[PDB]
């Protein structure tokens, strides 16, 4: 059973995600196979080679096997080089990024919550075309001699901003809607500390810095297309504070032509929970629920 | 017919404390990849008339250290507190004129808080001054301890490996003076 | 008397350092003559050791 | 003629094994009463300055003069107090050195002989040392 | 003491190709070009085994075979006295405990008693050298 | 539940402190035998002296049997 | 042939008999005692953190403990187990057997020795400090990633005492490494070569040689913090690109970290195996060309904690992180090897050997399956990697630290430790450990992220926290047989007479007194190979030895 093998590894609703769980469960069954060899030895050892009753003599006293000792150091690695190529070949894969995606977020990062942004949607298809890039509102952060390079470390004109915003609150969790079979961008920056964006069933993560580009970070990351439709959680994985653990996030994958209805509410001023609501959706998160702000049970 | 051990303790501890330079090597050279083409930026304006002459006189107090040495060796106590006094006197002058650079420097809008470069620069160059500082009192204990016992081959160990540190702080600094005021 | 000075400075709550010197004015007095009275012993084994065996 | 494992080395020393999960000691007594026993001794010596010893094996035919040869065994045997016990003799010699003599262990001898003699009746070798031990102690002055 | 450097040449080596490597490496096809930190912290790396390795070098061509050097030495090639070691000192206590406090006045920002650790660490490190030299008292 | 977790937290390593405990701390250690005296001293002959006070004529002694 | 001896030895030396030593002693012998009961007060404090974290995490919402204390209790609890736990008793071991494993009187400095035990000691209680502050201690975790302990972000001062602690600590590990590799070069007996020394003690000098690497840059990079949060400096400010800045010196420092607390426990049990197999060491030559290949080669693998960062040279690190792997499996076939056709007793130092065996290798297998970019970019940041360095370390710093306190009991105190005492502790912590470590390799693939206070009762984590809750608490009172057995056996355990309490040691210890004397040796036998106390008490099996030794 694959999902014996997995080990927990969810399915994937990504090719990509797909790509690496089939190298996953080849590697969890090469690691069982050499360590039943070894653990196979050990127990070998100890239940055949213990002292007898009957053995007066110390046994044969040999400590140096040169042809088994460079047979020993050859197959280990013609295992790893063969897991190495493979390893290279998911992960080239998995980083490729195609010139012409046909949705592209933006996520911002903070403590301690997630904005989703929508900056350029673009159907292969052309039946949906939608500019959402804000400049008048990135050209408004400009802190200016200045420590690093002229700027003042609030300079923060390396975050995005949008026209359509789903922005995260303490008693609502953030929904991400997307369309369902098209090729997903992200780009991912974070206002202060360092976050991660981690969707379980994509099989893959990225951390979320501020100041990416500084940091020679490849904060862009793109799936070629989410292969069916639901509610898949979010959640941080970088240590980035006091809820470091009650920032998760949703993301909502529905057909085509109910992306195209989802935006254009958004674009006739409703929220995320009504316009979800628009199209026949929960308005709230389904996967996760937003934590009780109360500190705990004793309080 | 035996190696040092004082020797070999104090080779072995310098090679470590290179590493505790690589530390600020590395804060350096990664803020000079993001100057984005000042470096230093404006206001910053390293003078060589003063740097030229300082790093001179480090390099000089080698040799004198190097001396002492050649007295230690040849169980010449007074020679070697001649040289180690001189030693001592050039190193006290370089450490004045590093902290005579360093107000000139702040006056004119070079500070650890007013500019990446400041950070790095003052850092680097701030740590090594520590670094002979603590040779400085090195020189005063390890001649303190020269009127206080007959001249042995011990002491004289003591005198090599204190000039070992001493040869260390010189080299470091050339690394830093001709990265930080040529390789800009 | 300087516990709030020292909790200013020295980043200890205020009502800690009540209870701290309350628990300790009983305490402390007790783990000192413990240890001084093993202390005082130990340097006369320590006057021993060379008066049997030398420097 | 030395033990499996065991070898002399350039010192004199003789440098032993013990095969791995056994004993090097191994005497036929509780750990705890040997920690008693050891207290009787070490003690009831510091009280009266005299050391004490305990044997146990055998005496030869004539006791007495086993006892005496074995006290020359015990460091200081001129300030020493020796204890024989013999199980298969069934007896208790009870020797001392010159420097001992008119220090109140002719009082004190007898003593130690019923005391022991007393606990051995009831299957009681550890405990009859240690009441002999200590009535013979107490029974000696540090003069 | 060939075997020694011969360790510590055989690291400098590999730190060495690692160091080349990795900025090559880094310098082409690679965001950003040269990754300075690490690059600095491989280089440097092999500026340690370097230093140590060199230094065993020198000593070991000086001296002859050392008793411990020798394949069939016999215990008693190595007679006689070996050196001075400290027996007992409660210095090396009070220059932690001075070291300490300079740490904890860093921590929380007391210039003052970063002043006294800095001047606590001076005596207690001139008591620790100067132990085994103090002559007698001359009343 | 509630009730269920904390039982297996607070019970399970009492549980299995104890098994593990009567089967290991059961057994008989290396220590020997005490010796009785209904059986011969089979054991080599013991010689135990104070090491009091630091550091041959006999003075006298006395005879006893049980 | 009547020779006088006390009917039991003297359980403890009289009234000021240790007081003083404490604190003006010169001897490695003490002083490496010294480091074994303040490491292991440290990991029990290091451990009720561990269990306050698992008692909270067993149901969802929080019952106890709020978000902020438990940030502050995986910071403070990893903190004491890598710094304060493992990196020290690397030295408490060195201190209690290389001097007599080279046949030396002594350390190379006696008073630097003791030096790094009290910077060590004061430098662990100033971090350790920071909870007794209102803020609290620190709460970034061990690994401090920036800018999250900027001083915007990490205003209190319990992080403050945290770099400061760690700094102070830092030096006493440098010195002793420092310590080390002069002992091990100048302090050597008339005959041992390097290439007779024991296992251990060629670990130790390499593992040296890693510290004086690793340690220096973590303290530089710890003033540049300091700098930071005091002076307002600009060294790790995310705009000047010190977000990676930090992260490429602390991981530079780390991962040759991990292995000064493994290359000394892999000496430990190739110190064991020989022993309790009645055959000497397989592959003695190769194993040091592993130990080697391995200390290279963890100075250029830095950048694999840093996969999900994006902004790191993949196929460079992912390749030499796979090479480590080969020599890390030699010394499995060496160790396998070594017990190959023995005669095996299975004493309780062989048998915490032969836990570490079945331990580290899973841990192993998990690092491999990490090493590769496209696996680590699910499974990074969550419990799955929380599963592998637990196996690894668990059984390099529990296992063969255990399986060498009782090796060298008798031989640092004449007493043995009772062995059906620790055969019930060993399995404790083996069916603790394994209960409350296999199921976090399900939670991490599940969705778990690390380092979280709370989860949700729908997030379907609740039955497998449990699980791991309940083995936890069995490594809680699995450490109670142990401390009992020490405490007992170091006054009435069975005395030791002789200089091989194991019957077939090899290395130099076991051709002395247990205790060793104040000088370790009273005599010294002539050192003609790796075994010397073997071919001092069985002569007659010199010949067998030179000639059975090739297959
Ligand atoms: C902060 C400062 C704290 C205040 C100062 C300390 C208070 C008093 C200290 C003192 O006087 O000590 C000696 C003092 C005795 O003074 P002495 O008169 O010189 O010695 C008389 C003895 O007869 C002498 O007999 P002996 O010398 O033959 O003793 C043999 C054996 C006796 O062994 C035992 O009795 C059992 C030992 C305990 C079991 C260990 C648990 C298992 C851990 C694993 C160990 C693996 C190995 O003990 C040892 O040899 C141990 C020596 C190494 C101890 C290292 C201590 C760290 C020093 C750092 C601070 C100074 O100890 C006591 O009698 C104290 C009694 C109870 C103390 C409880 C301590 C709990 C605190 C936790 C400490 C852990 C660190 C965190
Ligand atoms: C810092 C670490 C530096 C020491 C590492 C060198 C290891 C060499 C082993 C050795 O010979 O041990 C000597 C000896 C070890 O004791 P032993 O086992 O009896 O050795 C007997 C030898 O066989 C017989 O040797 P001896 O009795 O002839 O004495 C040898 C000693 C004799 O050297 C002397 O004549 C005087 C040197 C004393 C060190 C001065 C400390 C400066 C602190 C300045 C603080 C303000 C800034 O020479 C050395 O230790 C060579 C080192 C040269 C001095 C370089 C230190 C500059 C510090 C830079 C600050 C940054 O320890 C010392 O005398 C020095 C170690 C003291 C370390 C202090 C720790 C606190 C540092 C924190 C400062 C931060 C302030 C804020
Ligand atoms: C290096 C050695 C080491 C050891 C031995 C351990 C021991 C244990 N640790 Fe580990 N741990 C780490 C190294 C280690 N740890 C590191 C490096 C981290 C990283 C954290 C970070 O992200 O920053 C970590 C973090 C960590 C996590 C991740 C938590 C999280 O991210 O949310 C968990 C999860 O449960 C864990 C659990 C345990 C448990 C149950 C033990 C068991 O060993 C504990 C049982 C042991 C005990 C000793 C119990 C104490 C019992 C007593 C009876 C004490 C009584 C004492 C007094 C009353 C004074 N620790
Ligand atoms: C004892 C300490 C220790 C040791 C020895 C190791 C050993 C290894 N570790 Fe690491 N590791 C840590 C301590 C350790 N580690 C810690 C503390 C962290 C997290 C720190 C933190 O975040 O706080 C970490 C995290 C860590 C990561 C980053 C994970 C992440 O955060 O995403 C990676 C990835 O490469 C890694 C891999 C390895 C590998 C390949 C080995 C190899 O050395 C192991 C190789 C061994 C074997 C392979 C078994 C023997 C081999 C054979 C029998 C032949 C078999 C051959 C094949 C299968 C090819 N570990
Ligand atoms: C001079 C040394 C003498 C020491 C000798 C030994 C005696 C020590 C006894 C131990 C004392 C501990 C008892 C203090 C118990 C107590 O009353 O305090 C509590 C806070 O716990 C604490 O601090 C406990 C930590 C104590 C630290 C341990 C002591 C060792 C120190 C002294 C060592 C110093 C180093 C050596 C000095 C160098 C000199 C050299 C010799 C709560 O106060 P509060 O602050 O109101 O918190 C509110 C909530 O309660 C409420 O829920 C809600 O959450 C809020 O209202 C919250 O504010
Ligand atoms: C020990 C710490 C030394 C104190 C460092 C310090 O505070 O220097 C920073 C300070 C800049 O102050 P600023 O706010 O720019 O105002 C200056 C107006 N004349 O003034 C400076 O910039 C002076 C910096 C001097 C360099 C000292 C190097 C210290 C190295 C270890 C840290
Ligand atoms: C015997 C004194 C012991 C000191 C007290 C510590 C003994 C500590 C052991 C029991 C308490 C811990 C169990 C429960 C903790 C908890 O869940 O919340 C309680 C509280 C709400 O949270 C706290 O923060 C408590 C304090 C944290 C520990 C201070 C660390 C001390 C630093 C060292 C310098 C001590 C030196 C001793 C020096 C010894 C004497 C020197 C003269
Ligand atoms: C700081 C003064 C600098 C003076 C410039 C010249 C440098 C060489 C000075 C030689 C001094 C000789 C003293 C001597 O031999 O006395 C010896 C004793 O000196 C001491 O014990 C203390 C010496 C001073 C300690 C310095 C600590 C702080 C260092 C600060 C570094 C900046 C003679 O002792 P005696 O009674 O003759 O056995
Ligand atoms: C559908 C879930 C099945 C459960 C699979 C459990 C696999 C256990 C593997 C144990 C490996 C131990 C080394
Ligand atoms: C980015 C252009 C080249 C920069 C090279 C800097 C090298 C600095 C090394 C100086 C070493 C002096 C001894
Ligand atoms: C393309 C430029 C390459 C520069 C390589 C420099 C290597 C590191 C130099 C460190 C110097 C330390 C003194
Ligand atoms: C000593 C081996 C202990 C193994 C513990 C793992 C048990 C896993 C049970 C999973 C049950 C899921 C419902
Ligand atoms: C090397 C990977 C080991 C994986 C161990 C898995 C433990 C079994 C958990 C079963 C959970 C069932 C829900
Ligand atoms: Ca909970
Ligand atoms: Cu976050
Ligand atoms: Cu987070
Ligand atoms: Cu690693
Ligand atoms: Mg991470």
């Amino acid at each position: 059973w694959s999902d014996a093998l997995a080990l927990g590894w969810p399915t994937g609703i990504t090719p990509e995600a797909k790509l690496n769980r089939e190298l996953w469960i080849g590697s969890v069954i090469a690691s069982f196979a050499v360590g039943a060899i070894v653990w196979g030895l050990i127990f070998w050892t100890s239940a055949f080679h213990r002292k007898k009753a009957t053995d007066t003599e110390l046994p044969r006293q040999f400590g140096y096997n040169m042809p088994l000792e460079l047979t020993l150091t050859v197959i280990p690695f013609l295992i790893i080089s063969v897991l190495f190529y493979f390893t290279v070949v998911v992960q080239e894969r998995m980083m490729h990024k195609d010139p012409n995606p046909e949705v592209v977020i933006d996520v911002t990062a903070f403590q301690w919550n997630w904005k989703f942004g929508y900056q350029k949607i673009a159907f292969a298809d052309g039946s949906f075309d939608y500019d959402g890039a804000d400049p008048e509102r990135k050209e408004a952060m400009t802190s200016r001699v200045g420590p690093i390079r002229g700027m003042t470390p609030e300079d923060r004109t390396y975050l995005n901003f949008d026209k359509i915003e789903t922005l995260g609150t303490s008693s609502e969790i953030p929904v991400l809607v997307l369309p369902a079979g098209k090729r997903i961008e992200f780009v991912l920056n974070s206002a202060d500390v360092i976050h991660g964006f981690w969707v379980p069933e994509f099989l893959f993560k990225r951390d979320v810095l501020p100041e990416p580009k500084a940091n020679n970070s490849d904060n862009v990351f793109q799936v070629s297309e989410i292969q069916q439709t639901g509610a898949f959680v979010g959640r941080c994985t970088e240590m980035c504070g006091t809820f470091h653990a009650m920032m998760n996030f949703e993301v909502r994958v529905v057909e085509p032509n109910d992306f195209k209805a989802y935006i254009d509410q958004r674009n006739a001023g409703k929220t995320n929970a009504e316009a979800l609501a628009a199209i026949n959706q929960p308005p709230l998160a389904i996967t996760t629920e937003p934590f009780e702000s109360r500190r705990g049970e004793l309080v | 017919n035996r190696p040092n051990m004082v020797s070999v303790g104090t080779i072995v501890w310098l090679s470590s404390e290179l590493m505790f330079f690589a530390g600020l090597f590395a804060m350096y050279f990664t803020a000079r990849a993001q100057a984005g083409g000042a470096w230093p930026p404006e206001p910053t304006e390293l003078n060589l008339a003063l740097a030229v002459p300082v790093t001179l006189v480090l390099i000089a107090s080698s040799f004198t250290c190097q001396m002492g040495v050649f007295a230690a060796e040849r169980g010449d106590v007074f020679g070697l507190r001649r040289w180690y006094v001189i030693t001592f006197l050039m190193g006290l002058f370089f450490v004045l004129g590093q902290g005579y650079e360093y107000i000139h420097l702040v006056e004119h809008g070079t500070t650890i808080p007013g500019s990446a470069y400041g950070s790095v620069f003052y850092l680097a160059t701030g740590f090594h001054g520590l670094h002979v500082i603590g040779g400085l009192v090195a020189f005063v204990l390890l001649l303190a301890r020269t009127k206080m016992s007959k001249f042995t081959p011990a002491q004289a160990t003591a005198a090599i490996v204190v000039s070992y540190y001493w040869h260390f702080v010189d080299i470091v600094w050339i690394a830093l003076f001709a990265t930080i005021y040529f390789v800009r | 008397c300087m516990n709030d000075i020292i909790a200013l400075k020295f980043h200890i709550s205020l009502n800690a350092t009540t209870w701290i010197g309350r628990i300790g004015m009983v305490v402390l007095p007790a783990i000192v003559y413990f240890v001084a009275y093993r202390w005082a012993i130990s340097l006369q084994r320590s006057d021993r050791e060379v008066l049997e065996h030398g420097v | 003629d030395l033990p499996y494992g065991s070898a002399l080395t350039s010192s004199g020393r003789i440098s032993a094994v013990t095969e791995p999960g056994e004993l090097s000691v191994h005497y036929p007594f509780p750990t705890m009463d040997l920690v008693v026993l050891d207290d009787a001794l070490k003690y009831g010596s510091r009280a009266a300055k005299a050391r004490f010893a305990v044997y146990i094996g055998p005496l030869g035919a004539d006791t007495a003069a086993t006892a005496r040869e074995i006290l020359a065994n015990v460091p200081t045997p001129e300030n020493a107090v020796l204890l024989a016990v013999s199980p298969d003799q069934r007896a208790i010699e009870v020797v001392y050195g010159a420097d001992v003599k008119g220090r109140g262990i002719e009082s004190a001898a007898p003593l130690g002989v019923s005391a022991a003699a007393a606990s051995f009746k009831e299957g009681n070798l550890i405990d009859g040392l240690i009441s002999a031990v200590r009535v013979m102690s107490a029974g000696v002055s540090p003069a | 003491m060939h075997i020694e450097a011969r360790l510590f040449e055989i690291l400098t080596a590999f730190f060495a190709l690692a160091a080349v490597v990795y900025a090559v490496l880094t310098a082409m096809f690679a965001t950003g070009g040269v990754e300075w930190a690490g690059t600095t912290a491989l280089v440097l790396t092999t500026g340690l085994t370097l230093i140590t390795g060199t230094f065993f070098r020198f000593v070991a061509r000086r001296l002859d075979t050392r008793p411990e050097d020798y394949e069939d030495a016999e215990i008693s090639d190595g007679a006689g006295e070996l050196g001075f070691f400290a027996p007992h000192s409660w210095w090396p206590i009070l220059i932690s405990l001075s070291f300490s406090t300079a740490a904890v006045g860093a921590a929380l920002w007391l210039p003052w008693l970063i002043a006294a650790g800095v001047a606590f660490v001076i005596t207690s490190v001139c008591g620790l050298v100067f132990e085994y030299y103090w002559g007698p008292e001359k009343h | 539940s509630t009730a269920l977790t904390h039982g297996l937290i607070g019970g399970v390593p009492l549980v299995l402190f104890a098994v593990l405990a009567l089967i290991f701390l059961t057994r008989k250690g290396p220590h020997p035998d005490t010796y009785k005296m209904s059986d011969p001293w089979t054991h080599a002959p013991i010689l135990w002296a104070a090491e009091e006070p630091r550091e041959v004529v006999i003075g006298g002694g006395a005879s006893g049997k049980w | 042939e009547l020779e006088a001896r006390r009917p039991f030895p003297e359980r403890m030396g009289p009234k000021g008999n240790l007081i003083y030593k404490l604190i003006t002693t010169t001897d490695h012998k003490l002083i490496g005692i010294m480091y074994c009961v303040v490491c292991f007060a440290f990991f029990l404090v290091g451990g009720l953190m561990a269990l306050f974290m698992r008692t909270e995490l067993a149901m969802p919402g929080l019952q106890f403990l709020s978000n902020e204390q438990f940030n502050q209790l995986f910071t403070m609890h990893g903190t004491v187990m890598l710094l304060f736990y493992a990196t020290p008793i690397v030295f408490g071991f060195a201190n209690l057997v290389l001097p007599l494993q080279i046949g030396a009187p002594d350390v190379a400095f006696p008073r630097l020795n003791a030096l790094s035990f009290w910077l060590f000691l004061f430098g662990a209680l100033i971090a350790i400090a920071g909870f007794i502050t209102p803020g609290g201690a620190a709460d970034f975790g061990w690994t401090a990633y920036s800018p999250l302990t900027d001083a915007i972000h990490s205003p209190g001062a319990g992080g403050d005492l945290w770099i400061m602690g760690l700094a102070v600590g830092g030096l006493g590990t440098i010195l002793g490494g420092v310590n080390m590799i002069t002992t091990v070069v100048c302090m050597r007996a008339p005959g041992m070569t390097m290439f007779r020394m024991p296992i251990f003690t060629w670990n130790i000098l390499v593992t040296s040689i890693l510290v004086l690497i690793a340690f220096p840059i973590l303290t530089a990079a710890l003033f540049g913090l300091a700098a930071d949060r005091h002076l307002g400096a600009h060294i790790y400010d995310p705009a000047n690109g010190g977000v990676l800045l930090w992260q490429h010196l602390f991981w530079f420092f780390g991962h040759p970290e991990v292995y000064i607390i493994a290359l000394p426990f892999f000496g430990i049990v190739s110190e064991i195996f020989p022993v309790f197999s009645r055959k000497p060491i397989f592959g003695y030559t190769t194993l040091i060309y592993a130990t080697l290949a391995i200390a290279a080669l963890s100075v250029a693998v830095w950048a694999h904690h840093m996969y999900a960062t994006g902004a790191v040279l993949l196929p460079f690190f992912s390749f030499m992180t796979f090479l480590i792997a080969v020599p890390t499996g030699i010394k499995f076939f060496n160790w396998i090897g070594t017990m190959w056709k023995g005669q095996l007793t299975f004493e309780t130092p062989m048998l915490f050997s032969v836990g570490f065996l079945i331990t580290f290798l899973l841990g192993g297998l998990s690092g491999v399956l990490l090493a590769s970019p496209p696996l680590d970019f699910h499974v990074t940041d969550s419990y799955f990697v929380i599963a592998h360095f637990h196996y690894v370390l668990f059984g390099t710093i529990v296992f063969a630290t255990y399986a060498g306190i009782y090796f060298w009991f008798p031989k640092m105190t004449g007493r043995l430790l009772d062995e059906r005492l620790g055969k019930l502790h060993f399995w404790l912590t083996f069916i603790g450990f394994h209960t409350t470590f296999l199921v976090q390799h399900w939670l991490g693939d599940e969705g778990m992220p690390r380092r979280y206070a709370d989860y949700l009762p729908t997030d379907g984590f609740t039955t497998l926290n449990v699980i791991s809750t309940v083995g936890a608490f069995i490594l809680g009172v699995s450490m109670l047989p142990f401390v009992w057995n020490v405490f007992k056996s170091w006054r009435y355990g069975e005395p030791v007479t002789v200089d091989d309490p194991w019957g077939y040691g090899n290395s130099l210890e076991w051709a002395t007194s247990c205790p060793p004397p104040r000088h370790n040796f009273t005599e010294l036998p002539r050192i003609r190979s790796e075994r010397p106390a073997f071919e001092l008490h069985y002569p007659h099996m010199v010949e067998r030895m030179r000639a059975e030794a090739h297959v």
